[PDB]
């Protein structure tokens, strides 16, 4: 299978210069056209740049040409996008995508990488346990929460017990307010699980190197 | 005119008719072999371009396609062998039959056919015409059929794959056909254009090299040198223009090929991108149709060669179709049995077909009985030799009827009659075999005892005993090894061994001494009693003892009777008897060191032309790699346009650089050849007459050295520097690039490049044909033809043609076998080097599939390595074929630098020596011995001596070739004698100046020779390094009594005269030779044969200017006519070189000696 | 520029019905090669888009035969037959035939289902947050349908607070339900001032707790 992963996206002040890298494995990188596509916060996709298989031809849309610049390193199997003179409207989620024979333009999309361009300063989150009053049970099941609050910028990772708990989880999308983000998550486990063995809320905020595992307690 | 096509294959049997049909089928198959390869290759590239799917089953499919390539390779191996072998065998066998029949037809020919048609033309037409026929019916026809088959297969495969793309190629395809046709027609050994340019200068060279002694005599070398230089510069100009246009043509061929690639790819990507064709389909179509269109032009020299062969076959077949009026191959005539000698001539009018307007004979009637020795007397011109030739039926008389013992010749056999008549001609010739064969040449079965009997009757056994190999001695050409007397006596024996019934001698004792002629005549009277006899000679010693003597006048036999009958008759015979009572040295670049800028530009352009092949390999690999990558239609469209434009630009660069390289090397080469011809010719002129004596280098070796050196040295200099440089650039860049791109595949392909290059060379050599075939063998065969055409006069008497044709055939039997084996060998080598390409395709792409599968290189890299190393080793083969040989060039350069640095005895540009201000005119020769350098064992002088004073008309009289013109050459510094002393007014000629002597005197040559210009520039050749006045031109003409024949011709002093004066008559050219020397006004004058061909009234008007100008200057006249000898001051008779008598004419007439016998020829 | 406009912006489809989206272009896209390039992409909630028909009426490897495309000139359409819950997201129509490549807006697909009621659960502010001077009460309204629900916080039985924060997950591909969270955030002092906190989903669904700590 084709694996494209991306890296290098972080907060930047307007007018700054960023550089994104996307490593590609599982196919012959030096044979395929590759593109960068971008998804805004209103969730409207927009093409950003395209580069051919040798590195000769590159195509940009009028909006972005001059400021952005795409390149590829065929020896390390890497795709780079250099960005300059950023704007607030260039804040979005960036995907690398690989071209398909029979002429379809984006066959294999990578995972996103989130790029924010604002004056807001980095702010580590505040993780809070959530348990029922005095450990009260709701029958044969227990629902536990975890609240992260007041962070910036958006990307934040939340798991339960390093990913062991995955079946009955409900993470809710982040809500921006006062240049700060708020996110929450719930888990549902049998009554014979949580009071017996404790459940840990793993939170990470790469922007601030924050990483906290908060155990839920009655 | 030319023969029909049905009459070219006239000597074709059932076996030769089968060879041609099967060679034609195999050539068709071989032809269709290549477009099928392009079809498989197009289909194969789709397996590699769609190989990787997001490589399984790539090596299986490349196994199948390796089987396809190897099957086509095997088919082409077998078919190409069959094609070449069978066509060369058909042509070989047919040419053999043609050679034999041609010579056999030349033998069965009327006498005088050779006078009409020169025998250098026969001997040269023989070999040239048979080679020119052979060329056209050989493998050129197989190649023609192969190329037509390639054309049709190409277009059928094209139209079946996709028609839209083939139609576009077909629209530009006639231009491709014309480009290729013009290229190959220009290419087919465009050497005759240079020969046509140099023809005129070679004519001047052959003129001056016919009369080297004459030109040296007048001393006018510089004038002829200016003429040669003018002709030479004209030829140089034509050559420069020819190089310009030939190279422009090659350049436009390449421009068109590359722009064709550009168009094919620009439209083929439109079709691929639209989805209609694939990339393999486009490769298939483009290459198939391009190759078909080029193969049509690869067959254009075949129609040329066939037209030339048709032309030459017309001449040969016409020679073999004519049947003469007399021929020894017809048995119709009756053979008599009871042989009795009886001659009957009556009313015999006959004329020579050569000059039929003149009638020498006006009827002769004669009846001669058995044994009657009949002698015929008369001056030279009545036709005694004509009667001798009339006897053997060399001709037929126009009026009357001739008979021999009752019945006429005209109903009886020519062979039987010819064998029984032993005849000896005036000047015999002897065959260059052993003397035993020579005497055996009388008849078939003669044993050595009869040989000894006949040679002892000829009294020619002494010189047989003194010389080694007494029966094994190979006599030289034309009897040069032995002496004249021995030769004539053994010729008598050769006539006698036939045991004749009628004997006919003609001048049997021309140069014979007393006792040998006596014993010969005694033997002749020992074998005359059973045979009729007719003897013709000048000596009246062997005439007085005959039976009946007769006398010719105006061809008519006027006097008849015995001795005393003509004594009492008191006629002309009475008057006659009343009066009678290693190394090789390299300096070839120094020769061309003056033209350095042309070489700088040329080597630069050659580097670029070598680099043009790897650049194409790279561009081609990249275009095919545009469609093996996963890119969008815009990327593919832009990159395809970029690379099509690069094809076009490479085309333009190729046009310019080909033009320039060809033009600059051609200009340098032509400057070099002009300078070389000039320097060599000036050096030849500066060599004395003693160097020219050598029979190797007298006439032909020097002109062939001029027209060979010209080509050869430019070959060495230009070939070396251009071909080594172009091929180094080409292959070096190809191999380096293909090593950095893939080294395993490169090492595999590096073992196959020798065979691809040599395959190119063998093919191109097949296209040029064969320059020389069985050289040694052709010599062995043609020596017989030479000696049989030269001795024709003798051999028609001897009637030994059959026994000569058999010798020819036997001499042919070795080159025949040799040629059939050579065909079976050449077929194999050609077929193998042709199949090697298909096997190389198969091997390379199987290895390539292996590498691509293990991901050790890309497809584009396999394609680049293949194209640079294999598509670009064919170009090495072509380039290396086109270059002229270096070995022949280097040996030619060795010979040229030998002749150039050659140093002769005396220098012509040397004024050093004794230069006295005054002279006296007295000459004195004493004890002067001269031996020819060519003949060092035979002395022609024995220490002669002389004394000459002012105004002394000194006459020299003797036999022919006894040291008459020797004293001339011994004065004019042609030869310097080994011993002797020559005082010229007390001044030895060896210490004087060499040009002064040749400037003071002036002579007339033995034979007058004039130059290719008007008569004005004939007489104004006599005085050079000086402004010639026309008042002396008309004065000398009036004095020589030629002014009338000049003032009569239109454009009197600008009438262009032929070579040697072939337009005007012998008397006039003898007069204008007298006027040519008259302008010299010499203080010492010589005349050799001043009245050879002149009238009797013209001699008095020639001598009257001499008699008035004899005073003051020493005069020396050598002639045979006594008229100028009676009035001379002193006379010197010679005998084998020795001065016998000298003094005043009266003192020689008082004491009767040998000179008295000289005066006793025809006076009274 | 050529801009694509998709006719329905939201599309509700019963499970088993047929769903037809259409993407009318503006410049009648057709390349110079005579091919017209028009692809459809599907983004399922929380994943990267995925290819669906790389031209008019082709199908990508792995894509069921329910998806079919068909279009001509300047009007193109996509039809799905027998929708399932797995096929649930935003459908974009990309066109790469002209020199700026443009996507469409999108058409959210929503599968209908039997109205369920939330498992509501309320959570009291943690000790850690109270120490820093803050109090946030959190109430999850899990696995309900349809989306439209109202939550009303009651402090001390009467104080209908309004300073809350709400956030909806997207429709779950497994059970087609929704969820959402209601977070009531105030000061530690304004919280301590009261005892009973009630969460009410809207016969409403109530949940509540009584203390500042237990
Ligand atoms: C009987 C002997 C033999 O058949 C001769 C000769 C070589 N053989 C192998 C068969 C062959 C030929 N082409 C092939 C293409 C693919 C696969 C096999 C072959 C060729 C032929 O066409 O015969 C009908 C030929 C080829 C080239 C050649 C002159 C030449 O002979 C006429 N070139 C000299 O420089 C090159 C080229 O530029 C040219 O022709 O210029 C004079 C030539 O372009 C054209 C229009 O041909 C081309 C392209 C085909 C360009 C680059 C290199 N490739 C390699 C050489 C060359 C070719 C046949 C065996
Ligand atoms: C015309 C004379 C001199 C030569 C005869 C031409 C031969 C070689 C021709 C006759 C019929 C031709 C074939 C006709 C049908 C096809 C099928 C197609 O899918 C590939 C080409 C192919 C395979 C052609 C190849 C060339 C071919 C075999
Ligand atoms: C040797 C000469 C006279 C051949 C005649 C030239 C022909 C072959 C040339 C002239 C104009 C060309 C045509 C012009 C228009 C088109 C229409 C298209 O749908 C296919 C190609 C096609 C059909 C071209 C094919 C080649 C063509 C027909
Ligand atoms: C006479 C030689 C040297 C050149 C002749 C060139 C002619 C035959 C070639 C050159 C360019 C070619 C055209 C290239 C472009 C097109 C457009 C295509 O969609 C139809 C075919 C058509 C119309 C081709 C027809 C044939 C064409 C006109
Ligand atoms: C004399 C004949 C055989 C030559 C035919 C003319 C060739 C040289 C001409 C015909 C059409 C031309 C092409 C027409 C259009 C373009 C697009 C441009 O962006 C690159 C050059 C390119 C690709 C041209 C290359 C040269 C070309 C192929
Ligand atoms: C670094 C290396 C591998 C560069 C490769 C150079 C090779 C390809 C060069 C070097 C010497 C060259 C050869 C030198 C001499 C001649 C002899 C002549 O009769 C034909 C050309 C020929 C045969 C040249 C062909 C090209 C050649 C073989
Ligand atoms: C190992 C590397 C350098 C391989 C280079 C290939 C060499 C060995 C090959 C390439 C081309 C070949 C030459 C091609 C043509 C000629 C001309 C002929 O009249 C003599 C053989 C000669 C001179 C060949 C000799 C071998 C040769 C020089
Ligand atoms: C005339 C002489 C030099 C014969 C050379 C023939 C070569 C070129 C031919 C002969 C038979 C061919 C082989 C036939 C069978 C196979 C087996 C397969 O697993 C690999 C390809 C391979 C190995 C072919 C490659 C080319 C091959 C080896
Ligand atoms: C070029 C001509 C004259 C003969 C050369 C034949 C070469 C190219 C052929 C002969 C032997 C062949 C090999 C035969 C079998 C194997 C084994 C395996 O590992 C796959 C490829 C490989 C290695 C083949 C590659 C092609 C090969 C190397």
């Amino acid at each position: 299978e084709v694996i494209l992963v991306e890296s290098g996206g972080g907060l930047v002040k307007p007018g700054g210069s960023l550089k994104l890298s996307c490593a590609a494995s599982g196919f012959t990188f030096s044979s395929y056209t590759m593109s960068w596509v971008r998804q805004t916060p209103e969730k409207r996709l927009e093409w950003v740049a395209t580069i051919s298989s040798g590195g000769g031809n590159t195509y940009y849309p009028d909006s972005v040409k001059g400021r952005f610049t795409i390149s590829r390193d065929n020896a390390k199997n890497n795709l780079y996008l250099q960005m300059s003179s950023l704007r607030s409207e260039d804040t979005a989620l960036y995907y690398c995508a690989r071209y398909y024979r029979y002429e379809a333009w984006f066959a294999s999309w990578g995972q996103g990488t989130l790029v924010t361009v604002s004056a807001a300063k980095t702010t580590a989150p505040s993780v809070y346990p959530l348990a029922p009053v005095c450990g009260d049970t709701t029958g044969s099941s227990v629902t536990l929460g975890c609240l992260v609050k007041g962070y910036f910028p958006e990307p934040v990772t939340l798991t339960w017990n390093s990913g062991s708990l995955s079946s009955g989880v409900h993470t809710f999308p982040a809500v921006l307010q006062s240049d700060l983000y708020t996110l929450s998550s719930s888990v549902t486990v049998t009554s014979s699980t949580w009071p017996s063995q404790s459940i840990t809320c793993n939170v990470a905020h790469p922007a601030s190197s924050t990483k906290v595992d908060k155990k839920i307690e009655p | 005119p030319t023969v029909s096509v049905f009459s070219m294959f006239r000597y074709s049997n059932w076996l030769d008719k089968l060879y041609m049909v099967v060679g034609t089928l195999a050539a068709i198959i071989h032809g269709a072999g290549l477009p099928l390869m392009m079809l498989v290759f197009g289909e194969m590239t789709d397996i590699f371009a769609n190989a990787g799917n997001l490589f399984m089953n790539l090596e299986e499919d490349m196994t199948r396609y390796a089987y396809y390539y190897s099957g086509i390779g095997a088919g082409v191996l077998v078919a190409a062998y069959i094609q070449v072998s069978f066509w060369c065998l058909a042509a070989g066998r047919q040419i053999h039959k043609i050679r034999k029949q041609f010579f056999h037809a030349i033998m069965r020919q009327e006498i005088g056919w050779f006078d009409v048609h020169d025998v250098g033309e026969l001997n040269t037409r023989l070999t040239d015409d048979v080679s020119k026929i052979n060329e056209g019916i050989g493998d050129k026809i197989g190649m023609f059929f192969q190329s037509m088959a390639t054309f049709f297969t190409g277009f059928i495969v094209g139209f079946t794959r996709g028609w839209k793309l083939t139609l576009v190629i077909l629209a530009i395809s006639p231009v491709l056909g014309l480009s290729a046709a013009v290229w190959a027609k220009i290419l087919s050994s465009f050497t005759d254009k240079e020969l046509l340019a140099y023809a005129k200068a070679g004519a001047v060279a052959e003129e001056v090299l016919a009369a080297i002694r004459t030109v040296i005599a007048f001393g006018g070398q510089k004038k002829e040198l200016e003429r040669y230089n003018k002709n030479l510069e004209e030829a140089k100009r034509i050559g420069i223009k020819k190089a310009i246009t030939a190279n422009i043509s090659i350049g436009a061929a390449f421009l068109l090929i590359y722009a064709s690639y550009a168009l094919a790819f620009w439209y083929g990507t439109t079709l691929v991108l639209s989805g209609e064709y694939s990339i393999g389909q486009v490769l298939t179509v483009f290459f198939s149709v391009l190759i078909g269109a080029f193969s049509v032009g690869q067959a254009s020299p075949s129609i040329e060669a066939f037209a030339n062969a048709r032309g030459a076959a017309y001449e040969i077949f016409k020679i073999i179709d004519n049947k003469p009026s007399i021929d020894s191959y017809s048995k119709s005539g009756h053979k008599p049995d009871n042989i009795k000698g009886n001659l009957e001539f009556r009313n015999v009018h006959f004329s020579y077909p050569s000059r039929k307007e003149v009638k020498i004979l006006k009827g002769l009637n004669l009846k001669v009985q058995s044994g009657q020795t009949v002698a015929l007397v008369g001056n030279s011109g009545c036709g005694k030799s004509t009667t001798v030739q009339l006897m053997q039926r060399l001709y037929d008389p126009t009026e009357g009827m001739v008979s021999v013992d009752g019945q006429d010749i005209r109903t009886i056999n020519v062979r039987f009659l010819r064998e029984i008549i032993g005849v000896v001609s005036q000047e015999p010739v002897l065959f260059a075999t052993t003397i035993a064969e020579n005497i055996r040449y009388g008849r078939e079965n003669v044993t050595m005892d009869e040989i000894e009997k006949a040679v002892k009757e000829a009294n020619a056994y002494d010189f047989i005993m003194k010389l080694p190999h007494k029966f094994d001695t190979l006599v030289g050409e034309r009897g040069a090894q032995l002496s004249g007397g021995q030769k004539q006596r053994i010729a008598i024996a050769r006539a006698l061994v036939r045991n004749p019934k009628i004997l006919l001698l003609d001048e049997a004792t021309s140069a014979l001494d007393t006792e040998s002629e006596a014993v010969v005549q005694v033997a002749l009277d020992k074998a005359r009693k059973g045979r009729t006899t007719i003897v013709i000679a000048h000596r009246l010693s062997t005439v007085r003892n005959a039976d009946v003597i007769a006398g010719f006048d105006d061809g008519v036999i006027v006097e008849k009777g015995n001795h005393d009958e003509l004594m009492k008759e008191k006629g002309i015979y009475f008057k006659l008897v009343t009066m009678q009572t290693p190394v090789s040295f390299w300096r070839i670049m120094k020769l061309n060191l003056t033209e350095w800028p042309y070489f700088v530009v040329g080597v630069f352009c050659a580097i670029i032309n070598g680099g043009l092949q790897p650049a194409f390999a790279i561009i081609f690999s990249k275009i095919i790699g545009v469609f093996t990558r996963i890119d969008d239609p815009e990327t593919k469209r832009q990159n395809s346009n970029l690379f099509s434009l690069l094809f076009l630009a490479l085309g333009i660069i190729s046009f310019i650089t080909f033009f320039l390289q060809g033009f600059t090397f051609g200009k340098a080469g032509e400057i070099l050849t002009k300078r070389l011809r000039y320097m060599v010719f000036r050096s030849m002129l500066r060599q004395d007459v003693s160097w020219f004596d050598d029979p190797k280098n007298t006439t032909g070796a020097l002109t062939t050295r001029l027209a060979n050196d010209a080509a050869q040295v430019k070959g060495a200099i230009g070939s070396r520097l251009a071909v080594i440089t172009q091929n180094i650039a080409n292959l070096g860049t190809g191999i380096i690039i293909s090593f950095i791109y893939g080294w395993q595949l490169t090492l595999l392909l590096l073992a196959i490049v020798p065979i691809i290059a040599i395959a190119g060379v063998v093919e191109m050599k097949m296209l040029s044909g064969q320059a020389l075939k069985d050289k040694k063998e052709l010599e062995g065969a043609g020596k017989i033809a030479t000696e049989a055409i030269e001795n024709f006069r003798t051999v028609v008497s001897l009637t030994q043609e059959q026994k000569f044709e058999h010798m020819y055939a036997q001499s042919l039997q070795v080159p025949y076998r040799n040629s059939l084996r050579k065909a079976h060998i050449f077929g194999i080598t050609f077929s193998f080097t042709q199949a090697m390409m298909y096997f190389s395709y198969a091997g390379c792409f199987r290895f390539g599939a292996y590498l691509v599968a293990h991901k050790l290189m890309s497809f584009e890299d396999v394609l680049l390595v293949f194209s640079a190393v294999v598509f670009g080793a064919m170009a090495v083969g072509q380039v290396s074929s086109f270059a002229p040989d270096y070995a022949k060039a280097k040996i030619s350069a060795a010979h040229i630098i030998m002749i150039i640095e050659k140093t002769p005895l005396i220098d012509s540009y040397s004024t050093e020596g004794l230069m006295p201000n005054t002279l006296e005119g007295n000459v004195t020769f004493g004890e002067v011995v001269f031996n020819y350098p060519t003949r060092p064992d035979i002395p022609v002088l024995q220490g002669l001596s002389l004394e000459v004073k002012k105004g002394q008309t000194l006459a020299l009289v003797g036999s022919s070739g006894c040291g008459k013109s020797t004293v001339v050459q011994l004065l004019e510094r042609f030869y310097d004698p080994l011993a002797g002393k020559v005082l010229l007014d007390g001044k030895e000629i060896k210490r004087l100046n060499v040009q002064w002597l040749r400037a003071h005197l002036g002579i007339v040559s033995q034979e007058p020779i004039l130059f290719d210009c008007s008569i004005a520039e004939n007489i104004a050749y006599g005085d050079n390094s000086r402004v010639v006045s026309q008042e002396e031109i008309v004065r000398a003409a009036k004095e020589a009594n030629i002014h009338a024949f000049i003032e009569s011709l239109p454009n009197k002093y600008s009438t262009k005269v032929g070579d040697k004066g072939t337009q005007l008559s012998g008397g006039q050219k003898q007069r204008i030779a007298i006027a040519r020397a008259l302008v010299r006004q010499p203080h010492i004058l010589l005349l050799d044969e001043a009245t050879s061909a002149l009238d009797t009234e013209s001699e008095k008007v020639v001598q009257e200017a001499l008699d008035k100008a004899r005073e003051g200057r020493t005069c020396i006249v050598i002639a045979h006519r006594l008229s100028t000898i009676q009035n001379a001051d002193l006379i010197v008779v010679f005998q084998n070189g020795r001065v016998k008598e000298h003094g005043t004419h009266q003192q020689l007439l008082a004491q009767k000696g040998i000179y008295f016998s000289m005066v006793s020829v025809q006076a009274g | 520029d050529v801009l694509m406009t998709q006719t329905p912006v939201s599309l509700s489809v019963s499970l088993g019905d047929q769903a037809s989206i259409s993407c009318r272009s503006s410049q009648s896209i057709v390349h110079s090669t005579g091919n017209t390039y028009l692809e459809w992409y599907l983004q399922k909630p929380g994943q990267s888009p995925k290819l669906l028909i790389y031209k008019i009426s082709n199908r990508f490897s792995g894509v069921p035969d329910r998806f079919s495309g068909s279009g001509s000139g300047t009007d193109f359409t996509l039809k799905i037959s027998r929708v399932e819950a797995e096929d649930l997201g935003v459908y974009y129509c990309f066109q790469a035939s002209h020199a700026p490549r443009t996507f469409g807006g999108g058409t959210k697909l929503e599968i209908k289902r039997a109205d369920a009621a939330p498992t509501v659960s309320i959570f009291p502010p943690s000790s850690e947050q109270l120490t820093s001077g803050g109090a946030s009460v959190v109430c999850f309204l899990n696995n309900f349908y349809p989306k439209d629900i109202n939550v009303k916080w009651k402090i001390d039985g009467s104080e209908r607070q309004n300073g809350v924060l709400n956030s909806w997950t997207d429709q779950d591909s497994k059970d087609s339900t929704y969820s959402m969270s209601s977070t009531l955030t105030l000061t530690k002092d304004e919280y301590e001032r009261h005892n009973s906190y009630t969460c009410e989903a809207t016969s409403p669904i109530v949940k509540s707790f009584n203390r500042n700590e237990c």
